[PDB]
C-alpha cells in the first residue's frame, strides 16, 4: 500500500528549511503492490 | 457503521479524507453522512439510575 501525505505551505526563506510546524494531511492511497527499495526524483532542464 | 445515539448538526469541520471521529471510549460520537457530506454529533440516549 503506497501511502501520499501531502501540506503545501507558504513560505518565504531563501536558502535553509523553515522552522515551523505544519501537519501533512493523506491525499492518495494507492494500489501498487510492488517491492520498492530504491527511488530517485525527476527535474526539469530548462533549454536556451 | 451501527450505534445507538441523538443526531444532532455538527460544527466541526472534517477534512475531506476524514469519515467518522472517535472520543476517549473510540465510540463514534461524529459522524459524516454518506449521501450529503455534513457531520453530526452523536450524544448517547439518556442513561438514567431507578
Ligand atoms: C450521491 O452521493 C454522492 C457522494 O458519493 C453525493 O455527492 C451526491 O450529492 C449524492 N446524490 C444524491 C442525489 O443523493
Amino acid at each position: 500500500y503506497f501511502k501520499i501525505y501531502s501540506k503545501h505551505t507558504p513560505i518565504n526563506l531563501v536558502r535553509d528549511l523553515p522552522q515551523g510546524f505544519s501537519a501533512l494531511e493523506p491525499l492518495v492511497d494507492l494500489p501498487i503492490g510492488i517491492n520498492i527499495t530504491r527511488f530517485q526524483t525527476l527535474l526539469a532542464l530548462h533549454r536556451s | 457503521l451501527t450505534g445507538t445515539g441523538v443526531l444532532t448538526e455538527s460544527n466541526k469541520k472534517f477534512l475531506p479524507f476524514q469519515q467518522f471521529g472517535r472520543d476517549i471510549a473510540d465510540t463514534t460520537d461524529a459522524v459524516r453522512d454518506p449521501q450529503t457530506l455534513e457531520i453530526l454529533d452523536i450524544t448517547p440516549c439518556s442513561f438514567g439510575g431507578v
